[PDB]
């Protein structure tokens, strides 16, 4: 199971931003202009428009994937090995053979 | 997206992960800071719901399936030709039997 | 490097989608993540407050620290007795450290963390499907006394065990409307009592600076043309999608995710042994089952003809 | 919360008593998608609520 | 076992009762004193 991580967004108040390139899994990015975001303290920019925002998203492995995970394997020619007990007369013998 | 193997790595601590989970980033419609997005379900979870029955219950010839390493044990199938060379100290002549 | 020094870190203010008046609100106890990967039904919850530490950041298990709802925003402390967890009814608290909680919860459709008393009394509810879990091929409500011990994985109640880490960053600006002022067509900046603030204005040409008293912004007529936030803050917060990042959002340190998933053994029930009747080239099994238990069959030749069914009743 | 009855009671005192009537109260939602809680992101559509 | 008439008496206060409820006594697997057993369902309840 993946974990989606949404970073702390980037905000440029009276300018622009551009999407970059990353190596992160399923990395998505988008620029949104005409933005005017608020927090508990109030407004966070000094231009009422032209205040682009950058959104990111990628995925990681969940904290508990160290136990809950699957391994994909390809299998090839299967070879049989047997353990045999052989008793001839008074002696018994144990051996493994291919 | 939405199927088994939608996130792939060589190891769990591997730094290079490839994924395709159909992430869509939406324009924020509220005034507070927010990153709205929508995504596909986890293919691993979907598979865990649709895994079926394991190989420990469906293997033919009464095989017992074990991991580490992957193997089938105590299967009953076919015939095994064996050639044995008996030591000559295990034979007694007819003059003694 | 993962650090356990919470003097360097800070709690923050999130944005909960459901608060004590059923509306979204800014919250000191905003729930970030919920995990229910345990086999005994315990869950781990990430929160915007820090549990088990005092205001300074030194560890003491009877206190927690949070974020204030006032303009001179510092870190405040309260008592763990005010922290409640619930899904459909109350949950039992198994442990707490930092941003994280461990709890044994009833089945439900949501998860709630609340401050029960005081001036900080509020909630945060996220939607989270939490159902009953059992191990093995027989269903149970409670683990039995008699049975067999099989392999399982549960979250360790100890807070010294680690399931991973989270990344920590320096906090971005947080502009308070209360730091601005309008006085007959002129804009001033009111820093909190004896504190440095950073201002940032577009009143013509761009201007920026750091002040500690009331200062006049030249050329401005409206307070919406300026912003002001506290200077000199570096205590690390979590990489939260409800915050605005710093100029450099580089990783400054890491914090353990406690209560890791550990292999152990759990008692599971043994069913009533069936009675077999043995007709010709076949058997019938007479089965007794109060709760669903799994019956599988297979043939030992070339074709298995495998079957599987959960059976309730007799 | 959803339930099958409605109860009004006097919690303390000498008048402590209840009254329960049978009344089917279920979850409600607006639109063509079901939700447990209203979302932060979405669209605003027409609804009717009791004025507080 | 598990059908109507699995416990039989002439009267309810009768001291001779015959029954067949398929009781199995199991070996105790824990350290505290315990009598583990398993049994068939009540035939009277199944008939009801």
């Amino acid at each position: 199971k993946f974990h989606t991580v949404i970073p702390s967004p980037q905000v440029k108040c009276c300018g622009s931003l551009e999407c970059k390139a990353s190596s992160k899994a399923d990395y998505t990015c988008r620029v949104f202009g005409g933005v005017y975001p608020f927090m508990w303290g109030g407004a966070q920019c000094f231009c009422d428009s032209e205040n682009t925002q950058l959104s990111e998203a990628y995925v990681e492995f969940a904290p508990d994937c160290t136990i809950d995970h699957a391994v994909a394997l390809k299998v090839h020619t299967a070879a049989l090995k047997v353990g045999l007990r052989i008793v001839y007369g008074n002696t018994t013998a144990h051996l493994d053979t291919f | 997206p939405g199927a088994f193997g939608d996130i792939q790595a060589s190891s769990l601590d591997a730094t290079d992960i490839v994924a395709r989970t159909d992430i869509r980033l939406l324009k924020p419609s509220v005034k507070n800071i927010h990153v709205p997005y929508t995504q596909a379900v986890s293919g691993y979870e979907m598979w865990k719901n649709n895994s079926g029955r394991p190989l420990q219950e469906t293997a033919p010839f009464g095989c017992k399936i074990e991991v580490e390493p992957l193997r089938a044990s105590n299967c009953a199938y076919g015939h095994i030709p064996i050639s044995i060379d008996i030591p000559d100290a295990a034979f007694v002549r007819s003059s003694e039997s | 490097s993962i650090t356990d020094d919470f003097t360097l870190t800070s709690p923050y203010l999130g944005f909960c989608p459901y608060c004590r008046h059923s509306t979204p609100c800014f919250s000191p106890i905003k729930i970030e993540n919920v995990w229910d990967e345990s086999d005994d039904g315990s869950i781990r919850i990430q929160v915007s407050a820090q549990f088990g530490y005092n205001q300074a950041g030194t560890a003491d298990v009877t206190k927690f620290r949070y974020m204030s709802f006032d303009h001179d925003h510092d870190i405040k402390e309260d008592s763990m007795e005010k922290i409640a967890i619930s899904t459909s009814g109350p949950c039992r608290r198994l442990g707490h450290k930092g941003y994280f909680l461990l709890a044994q919860c009833p089945p439900g459709d949501s998860v709630t963390v609340s401050i029960t008393s005081g001036a900080s009394e509020n909630s945060c509810t996220v939607e989270k499907k939490i159902r009953r879990k059992f191990v093995g091929r027989e269903e149970y409500l409670f683990p039995p006394v008699h049975g067999k011990l099989v392999k399982c994985h549960v979250y360790d109640h100890l807070k010294e065990t680690s399931a991973g880490y989270i990344t920590m960053h320096r906090p971005g600006p947080h502009a308070y409307k209360s730091y601005l002022e309008e006085a007959s067509g002129e804009v001033y900046i009111k820093p909190p009592s004896g504190k440095n603030v950073t201002y940032e204005c577009k009143c013509g040409d761009y201007s920026t600076g750091i002040v500690s008293t009331r200062t006049k912004m030249n050329g401005c007529t409206k307070a919406k043309q300026c912003i002001a936030y506290k200077s000199d803050q570096t205590k690390w917060v979590f990489n939260s999608p409800d915050l605005i990042r710093h100029t450099d959002h580089s990783v400054q340190g890491k914090l353990h995710i406690p209560f890791r998933l550990t292999p152990t053994v759990c008692p599971v029930p043994l069913a009533h042994t069936p009675t077999v009747t043995k007709w010709f080239k076949g058997i019938t099994l007479h089965l007794t089952a109060m709760r669903p238990t799994l019956l599988t069959t297979r043939k030992l030749g070339l074709r298995a003809d495998a079957t599987a069914e959960w059976i309730t009743g007799s």
